[PDB]
């Protein structure tokens, strides 16, 4: 088998062969990168919350509640942000509230 | 602020005010090259800057105690479950040259769907938390200022909580880490759609933090049935992670392939592994190589491991290693111990320094079977890639079991691991982003609608909140401990006890383990159980046989065992007393020359003992420049003393081998008296030697020094120059 | 008469009837190449014929326990002082590939003016006599038939009694010998005229016996101040013995240069020694290369020794070694122990095999800096010779101290050894041959006037006596013992008991020694002393520290010690009890598939433990081919049971980490109840695991097996295939 | 230093240098081999005796007497041999006796 299969590659110069290797490597990965552009996961949202000022405990609670309300598509961080602004409160307060059940009806609205 | 070389790490003090600890610096550091570096009498071609403080190789004592450091970053792996003990080992490793400390995580940390907090006890690794990372980074700041050279602190971003860890790591100045979305799928069965989406973010963060990334391809060695068959797959895993990471935006110079030579002797391992190594350095020019050493084909012998490691290092020197990680010689025998991390570091240094400049003298025969085999491996990889696309991509490829298969690609034995696009851990947790999705932080990978709020802030989404934690470290929420009983404070409180009794350890304070090595003249199974009965009778407990090697089936067996010491030693209960060097002795005889007359006295014909301490062959006094007038044997004391006067000597050295009726002491008396009788007695030295001599009893017979069984020329040369010195 | 692989070598029987023993063989044997030899899955390029019986390397088990053998004859040095103990070690060494056994002589044998007889105890070596030679050669004759490849026996012809010894070695089968008339003068101060006139005869007797000759050049390494300055002297000593031996009539192919690479790390040792090695082999084309390992820049770390030995071995591989000698890695620590010869034999074998074929892929850059240095070394050496001639020859050179000078020739520092042409041991024992001088014997070098008795016998002078012992072995006078106290039988009666009780030994029957390695957290001095006290309290006698390594000044120190076990053990008083492989478990499941449902059960969210016995990463049952449906955590017990029926699982594996209120054992009972209740209990295997699980207690709740701390996939997969079998 | 000393080798090829090295090695050993042709020693002579069928205790004694009477120049083997013939007895008779003081008169004669 290896002989039969390699036949097309048998005339490629080392750089034809190396760039081909890499070209295909690239096609194998582009779609995975696309999924990463257009989608999210609870770890990504929790991590976004870490960076916005929240603990692990707090991120879990906000994101768990974000999933319950089918709001992941907006970004848990966005929720915390938009709520902060339409209650004239701090980021740090919106998120703590949210992590405790408050303001979810307002978010859905 | 502090570290004194003669005082231990105040580990307690280290654990204080972690809430206030900020890392000193960010990112990965490489070693500094040092062109044509002179150290002692030598010049080195492949060296980096020497350390400010360090422990040199044992045989460095022959050369001014030079400690040349090679150019590759050197890794050692420290993670026993008790990071607070481990911190002490880190200090040993840095002194022996390690500048990359890798902390394997407590088993299954890949599965924690978020950060954990505090300092629980680990299992086969350390549980990675903010407090623990701070402890160690803080520690390695003190250790690095001491040794004089920055240490890269390193752990793992693997799992379902990759993005969470990448953030924590990035805030706390973790210098390097492993991340490979394929690891998660193949070996932890993390849902593959979630794994690849998470990696985009994890890598984006690591790029921000300018960390070195190591990939997961060493795993394919471990899970291959025959590792010399798995090279096409490795190339593919290396390629896919590599280019993924590049397109995410990570620098080529931070992307490091984790590459372990597949085989070990008795395989012909250089020949099988060398073409793989070249093909890999060629296809992956641009990227970094993290060589790491064999673990697959390894057993309970530290000797055997070490030898294989030097060949591993050779493959690195003959090709290229940006990072050279190490594996401890006891790894396949026991959970690693302090002394074996140190062995590993010294071995890497020793071997690489041994090979300094080798590539100015040796080269690859690039055309020849090398070239053909390299070309073949590259083709096998290319074909692997073509078939992945033909199956419709990466996901389809994994579902059909292309990976972890035992065949030599393109042969497929059909025993791969097939993960399911819809299955695995965190299957069902991917969420489509809406048109209005937004995240207000630095270093987010994906679609981010920032324009809906501020056109201007698109390029710095954090501004919406006046810094996320990558800019404003004060917004980090530090948690101390969540478990009141299972933590570092309770554990350290447990051994305030030892802080001035003492006992052994291998990894944790006072853990009392020692290594017992013996040979026993019998069959191996009998040997094994006989060995335990000796260790018991030496009062050891928890005794385990951990290496058996056959010398010969009948003749006997080597056995190593580890055991526990069930008591301690009061340091202060120890009687401990309060040294001229060969070179000091030699310089003394050049200034004022020393001259000797020597005979085997009486009617004794035995010439060797005296000759042994004179001939240079076995370190006799000829070595130290001494001038010796030898008069043979059966030489009467009379003529020996007359000859010292005649020749105008500094010493008489006589031998007495024959000793019936204490004729050997009876003849010292004479020389002393005869020398007195003639008056030279105080102006000349008299040493006397013999099989049945006692260095005590011979000062007693009048003479100045006595010499028995085992006397060397160092001893008689020592004597001469120190007595001479009592006079002049 | 026999030899059986499971019966100990019978020394006493070996010692019987020595006056009747003849050599089976005479002369020297090289190893036979086995071109492109296949062993297990590999083909070898530089292998030699395999052994019929041997111990393979530890890691050989992963490859069908193959034991490939390299090109060069391999040496080990066995010489404890008691040859009767040393035979047993020879057997061990032979199974481990050693096919040249070298017996260092008792300290100062060179000074014995004639043969010694019997079997007195040596010190630092074996007293070489006809009896001891016949015993070891007889035993080797047996040990070589066992392993299935000839073994070369080797000792030394040095000293005042060269020709006496060469005769005895000729008559008694000795296969190889050291002989350099320079060794005698330079290092033992034996008269130079006597020395060279004896060498003529010696070497002739050695030629006749088709023996390999090893020279004495290595000694110049030991006596150098800086071995990297000593090379032009080395080339010169090698030449003179080599041409001298050539003209005497020795075959080039038997003339072996004793070449030790001069440096060791932290010197840039490859870079220093590689050009010497190349220059030496270029210049002495046609001669044999006896590579030998470094002892000069060595210490008490076995590790350090072993690594430098691999670089030594690389030097040989990059050039040539016809014989490759080995050094035991304990040689700077103790007089070599059994087990450390065996290390050396394994290291030599492992490294060389690991480099099999290496020179098809790598070559010397002979033009460039290497050739420049090769050339320079050669010129330095030619100038050395010029000056010798210019001085008026060898005898003047030596008198003017040309040799053993610390300078880098032609730099001379003035510190050489100077021997007196008139002087030394045996000055004035040279007698002029007369015109009627005659010797009626074979293998005599000088002017022999046999013409005065018969011109026809001129080419065969022993016809004058109807054969000398060289033609008529029958005429040899065998002397058993001259001293009735110090002989082999008194020593043997001392340990007759130990021949059904046992103790450890390092070199001599029941010497009781063992090694203890430990780390202690304190400075090296205290650590040493503490170490002595722990050894005391462990019931060890005669305790010496033999190795101290600083981990770090404060943090601690590695100590190693030897000592004696004062007790013995009866092999009957020992209680010894009377397993499925990975492959076996894999095979069982390939053929009969095996589907499992699993879950962390109840409300428990701790998932890691169960995945860890399942994911392929740390050896979980996935690796064996088990189809695993994972239901997650907090899965109620009934749910897991319904899942098993619906999916037709062969087993339920469940985890239970939280154990508050015996909730672990309880949900064990509720699963068995539910199974029973639903009427599938005897069709299904139930395994339950968790941190506080005690298997015995688990089985008592009705489940088939329980799994606690430290469980692995292999444990779990073993119970599954075992129980299922038992079930049907 | 070295650079001056070596000027006259500078133009030599690698082959001529090797040749020169060995021809000089042989000049150096020639007088030593010569000494070998023309001289004997107590060790050479005990070794001839060993090979004629004498123990080492015997061979020392015969050689120690030969040195005593100044006849090493004839060959201790020679001496034993001649004596055996001229008295018509076995080589070991000749030698055993010679090693204890007999026939040394006859040898000198
Ligand atoms: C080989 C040997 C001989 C050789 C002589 C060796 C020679 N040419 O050098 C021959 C020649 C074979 C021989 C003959 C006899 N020997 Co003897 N010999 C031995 C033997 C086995 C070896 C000793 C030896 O050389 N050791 C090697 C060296 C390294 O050891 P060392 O000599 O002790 O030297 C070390 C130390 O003592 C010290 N040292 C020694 N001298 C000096 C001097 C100075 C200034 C210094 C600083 C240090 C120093 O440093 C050295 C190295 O660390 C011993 C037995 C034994 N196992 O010890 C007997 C032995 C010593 N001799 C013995 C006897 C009886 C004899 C004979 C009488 C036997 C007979 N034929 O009847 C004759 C007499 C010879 C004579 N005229 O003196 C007995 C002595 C008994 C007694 N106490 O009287 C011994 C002990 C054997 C025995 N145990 O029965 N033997
Ligand atoms: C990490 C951890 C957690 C994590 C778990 C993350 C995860 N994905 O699993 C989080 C952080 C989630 C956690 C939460 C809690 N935990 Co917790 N946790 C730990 C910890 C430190 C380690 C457990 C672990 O993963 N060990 C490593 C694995 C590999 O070991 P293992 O589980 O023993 O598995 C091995 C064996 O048991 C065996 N095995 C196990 N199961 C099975 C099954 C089968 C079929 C087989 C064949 C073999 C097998 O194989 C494995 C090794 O080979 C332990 C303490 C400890 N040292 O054990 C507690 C601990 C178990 N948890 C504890 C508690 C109290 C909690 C919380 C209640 C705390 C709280 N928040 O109030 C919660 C409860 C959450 C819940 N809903 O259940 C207690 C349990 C107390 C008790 N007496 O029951 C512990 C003991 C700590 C303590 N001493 O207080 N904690
Ligand atoms: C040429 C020669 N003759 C005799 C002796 C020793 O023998 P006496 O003590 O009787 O002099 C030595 C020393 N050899 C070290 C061996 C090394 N391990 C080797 O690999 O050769 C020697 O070099
Ligand atoms: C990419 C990756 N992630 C995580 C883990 C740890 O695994 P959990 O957290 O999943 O238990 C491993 C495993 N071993 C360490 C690497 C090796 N000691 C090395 O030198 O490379 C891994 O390879
Ligand atoms: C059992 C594991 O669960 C985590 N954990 C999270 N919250 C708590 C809590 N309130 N009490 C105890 N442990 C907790 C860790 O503290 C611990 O190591
Ligand atoms: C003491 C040493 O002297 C030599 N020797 C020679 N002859 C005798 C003898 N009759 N008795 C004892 N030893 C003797 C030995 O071979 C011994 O080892």
């Amino acid at each position: 088998d290896f002989q039969q299969r390699r036949a097309h590659l048998a005339n490629l110069s080392d750089e034809e062969l190396q760039t081909r290797f890499w070209e295909m490597a690239e096609k194998i990965v582009d779609p995975l990168l696309d999924l990463g552009k257009k989608n999210t996961t609870p770890s990504i949202e929790r991590s976004v919350l870490l960076r916005m000022g929240f603990s692990s405990l707090e991120a879990k609670a906000i994101v768990d509640k974000t999933m319950d309300r089918g709001l992941m598509g907006k970004g848990a961080g966005h929720i915390v942000y938009k709520i902060a602004k339409e209650k004239n409160i701090s980021v740090r307060e919106a998120g703590l509230a949210l992590s405790e059940g408050k303001y979810w009806d307002d978010a859905i609205q | 602020l502090q570290l004194r070389v003669n005082e231990k790490l105040d580990v307690e003090n280290i654990l204080k005010d972690l809430d206030k600890y900020t890392p000193k610096r960010r990112g990965w550091t490489w070693r500094q090259p040092a062109e044509n570096l002179q150290m002692g009498p030598f010049i080195y071609k492949d060296a980096s800057t020497p350390l400010e403080n360090s422990v040199a190789l044992p045989s460095a004592k022959y050369f001014g105690d030079i400690d040349p450091q090679p150019l590759p970053v050197i890794t050692t792996e420290i993670a026993s479950g008790r990071f607070e003990d481990d911190i002490r080992r880190m200090r040993m490793a840095a002194w022996h040259g390690a500048d990359h400390i890798m902390v394997i995580r407590t088993a299954g940390q890949s599965h924690y769907d978020g950060l954990i907090e505090g300092t629980p006890q680990g299992i086969g690794g350390v549980p990675i938390t903010r407090k623990q990372v701070r402890a160690q980074r803080k520690a390695l700041d003190l250790i690095e200022e001491e040794v004089g050279r920055p240490i890269n602190y390193h752990s793992y971003v693997s799992g379902v909580a990759g993005p969470d860890i990448a953030v924590m790591f990035a805030e706390e100045g973790v210098n390097g880490a492993h991340q490979d979305p394929q690891y998660n799928v193949l070996y932890r069965n993390i849902n593959m759609i979630r794994s690849f989406i998470d990696a985009c973010e994890s890598k984006t963060i690591m790029a921000w933090a300018d960390m070195a990334q190591i990939d997961g391809a060493h795993n394919a060695n471990a899970t291959a049935r025959e590792a010399w068959k798995v090279m096409p797959e490795l190339m593919v895993q290396h390629a896919l992670n590599s280019i993924f990471s590049l397109k995410v935006g990570m620098k080529k110079s931070n992307i490091c392939l984790s590459t372990v030579p597949p085989t070990a002797p008795p395989a012909p391992s250089m020949y099988l592994d060398l073409p793989y190594a070249v093909a890999l350095r060629e296809m992956f020019e641009g990227y970094r190589m993290r060589a790491q050493m064999n673990t697959k084909y390894m057993e309970a012998s530290t000797r055997e491991a070490t030898v294989t490691h030097v060949l591993n290092l050779l493959i690195s020197k003959l090709t290229r290693a940006d990072i050279q990680s190490t594996i401890t010689p006891d790894e396949g025998r026991n959970v690693p111990w302090h002394i074996y991390n140190i062995e590993a570091c010294d071995t890497a240094k020793q071997a690489l320094i041994g090979m300094d400049g080798l590539m100015d003298m040796v080269q690859l025969k690039r055309e020849g079977v090398l070239g053909d085999t390299v070309r073949e491996l590259k083709e096998r990889a290319v074909l692997f890639m073509e078939e992945i696309i033909e199956a419709g991509g990466y996901f389809n490829a994994v579902e059909q079991g292309f990976f972890v298969d035992s065949g030599y690609y393109p042969e497929r034995n059909g025993d791969g691991i097939a993960r399911q696009i819809n299955g695995g851990i965190g299957a069902g947790t991917v969420f489509e982003r809406d048109e209005d999705y937004m995240a207000p932080v630095t270093a987010h990978f994906g679609y981010n609608n920032v324009k809906q709020y501020d056109e201007a802030l698109v390029s710095e989404p954090s501004k919406l909140i006046d810094g996320c934690t990558l800019e404003v470290p004060e917004k980090i929420v530090y948690i101390d401990e969540l478990d009141e009983n299972d933590n570092v404070n309770v554990r350290m409180e447990e051994t305030k006890e030892f802080r001035s009794m003492i006992k052994p350890e291998v990894e944790w304070q006072a853990d009392g383990t020692v290594l017992l090595t013996m040979f026993l003249p019998t069959s191996k199974r009998v040997a094994e159980f006989a060995a335990i009965e000796f260790a018991k009778k030496m009062n050891l407990e928890e005794v385990e046989v951990i290496n058996r090697e056959v010398m010969q089936e009948a003749e006997g067996t080597r056995i190593e065992l580890k055991g526990r010491v069930p008591f301690s030693i009061d340091i202060n209960s120890l009687v401990i007393p309060p040294i001229l060097s060969e070179d000091e002795i030699r310089e003394d005889i050049e200034k004022t020359p020393l001259k000797i007359v020597a005979a085997t006295v009486g009617e004794d014909e035995h010439s060797v003992g005296l000759r042994e301490v004179i001939d240079i062959k076995h370190g006799g006094i000829e070595k130290y420049g001494v001038e010796v007038h030898y008069l043979g044997t059966s030489v009467p004391v009379e003529k020996l003393v007359d000859a010292a006067i005649e020749l105008k000597a500094d010493a008489i050295l006589a031998s007495t081998i024959i000793s019936h009726d204490d004729i050997h002491y009876k003849n010292m008396k004479r020389i002393h008296e005869l020398a007195v009788e003639k008056g030279i007695r105080d102006k000349i030295m008299i040493g006397c030697g013999g099989t049945q001599v006692t260095p005590e009893v011979a000062v007693k017979q009048g003479v100045d020094a006595g010499f028995g069984r085992g006397s060397k020329g160092i001893h008689v040369a020592t004597f001469l120059v120190k007595k001479r010195r009592e006079m002049r």
